[PDB]
């Protein structure tokens, strides 16, 4: 509903591998 | 958590997985994203939790690992729980293949009498406290 | 670039991942050029003097990390905004930087693909010399049904002397632009996996070009997996992210 669309929140680390 | 109980439909599919031809699908281009939904890498907590739901309800244990089967799992988790499907990688053979994702309590063990090498998913809670992949290969980590 | 003493009531970062689809289709219906040219564009609002890291799903990075067997993006002609440390990218694939304040562009990349063009256009053309001309064009959206292009504009050349335009179309709107010797078919909202038809004739060589935007989409599969922020103070900071595809240079040849 905004602009080029709405943002999604992103993660802060590669929890997949360490962190 | 009950949609976490659309797992039988996934497990079902996970199983059973002058010449005939594959029906090539018509491909649609691109990689859509659903609008506000957060996508993150798999987490220790989720991997542990997922692990356990799986060992309970069954179907993963000693099922035979092919990448085709692997992938149906990953997409399932990607679509329902929003974790990028890069986490279910394992350490290379030959041998037992170890999770690269700390918290994922399944490893790939080879097997002979029932039949490169063939493997099956097998549950190990020790994988939860001992990051075997990292010490086998710190090269992959940091 | 960075200076000291910056301060916000709320610490956040936004990333716009923007991909621009290049196309050249020869008159025959065969593809000369298919290319994605992307950039990552950032609005930064971060107090103090933080330290950023950008995880992408980067084929190499995955290959070196035992994650190779995963779906990735093998991404060419990579070039970085200044503040990015390369010594780290060179060895690690790590994207490491102290970001400027607010709007700036973090990186650019290129891709090659032969893959169905997002929007396909066939125009058939019947000309009766010195008498009249007819246009039957069909626009077809070849991307996922559940996505939707916006503000799609199709530009087709008509002859610098044609007159008396007439057209019909089930979806959208067609107009004459004499000054550019073109007709312009504009569909405001264009769902994927669809075929639309517009008819035009007049009376009595540059390519058909289209313009479109697709939110919540990429053609490359590029994921921004995470963005790490370190600042000395216990810092509560949130990154935000969107993907946008758009046309850049997209043309069907005509003759």
């Amino acid at each position: 509903d905004r602009k080029g669309g709405s943002y999604s929140q992103a993660a802060g680390s590669d929890s997949a591998q360490g962190s | 958590k009950s949609s976490v109980i659309g797992w039988p439909a996934v497990r079902e599919r996970m199983r059973r997985a002058c010449a005939w031809l594959e029906a090539q699908e018509e491909e649609e281009v691109g990689f859509p994203v659903t609008p506000q939904v957060p996508l993150r890498p798999m987490t220790y907590k989720a991997a542990v939790d997922l692990s356990h739901f799986l060992k309970e309800k069954g179907g993963l244990e000693g099922l035979i690992h092919s990448q085709r089967r692997q992938d149906i799992l990953d997409l399932w988790i990607y679509h329902t729980q929003g974790y990028f499907p890069d986490w279910q990688n394992y350490t290379p053979g030959p041998g037992v293949r170890y999770p690269l994702t700390f918290g994922w309590c399944y490893k790939l063990v080879p097997v002979e009498p029932d039949k490169r090498e063939v493997l099956e998913w097998r549950f190990d809670s020790r994988l939860a406290f001992h990051h075997v992949a990292r010490e086998l290969h710190p090269e992959y980590f940091k | 670039w960075r200076s000291e003493g910056i301060k916000y009531r709320k610490n956040e970062v936004f990333l716009d991942v923007i991909e621009a689809v290049n196309l050249l289709v020869s008159a025959n219906g065969n593809v000369l050029r298919s290319e994605i040219v992307g950039s990552i564009k950032m609005r930064v609002f971060l107090s103090g003097m933080p330290e950023l890291r950008l995880g992408l799903n980067d084929k190499v990075l995955f290959d070196n990390t035992g994650r190779g067997k995963s779906k990735s993006v093998e991404l060419e002609d990579v070039k970085f905004h200044q503040c990015v440390r390369l010594s780290r990218f060179e060895n690690d694939r790590t994207i490491s930087f102290i970001p400027p304040d607010g709007e700036f562009e973090l990186m650019s990349y290129r891709l090659n693909t032969h893959v169905k063009p997002l929007i396909w256009i066939e125009s058939v053309i019947e000309k009766h010399s010195h008498s009249r001309i007819e246009y039957m064009v069909k626009a077809k959206s070849q991307f996922k049904r559940r996505s939707t292009a916006n503000n799609v504009e199709i530009h087709i050349p008509v002859p610098n002397d044609a007159d008396s335009p007439k057209f019909k179309t089930t979806v959208g709107s067609v107009k004459w632009v004499p000054e550019n010797s073109e007709i312009v078919w504009s569909v405001k909202s264009f769902p994927g996996g669809k075929e639309y038809l517009m008819r035009a004739h007049f009376g009595l060589k540059p390519p058909i070009s289209v313009k479109f935007e697709i939110p919540y989409f990429t053609t490359s599969g590029i994921q921004v997996r995470y963005l790490k922020i370190i600042e000395k103070s216990g810092y509560q900071a949130l990154p935000w992210v969107r993907y946008i595809t758009q046309n850049g240079d997209y043309q069907l040849r005509t003759q």
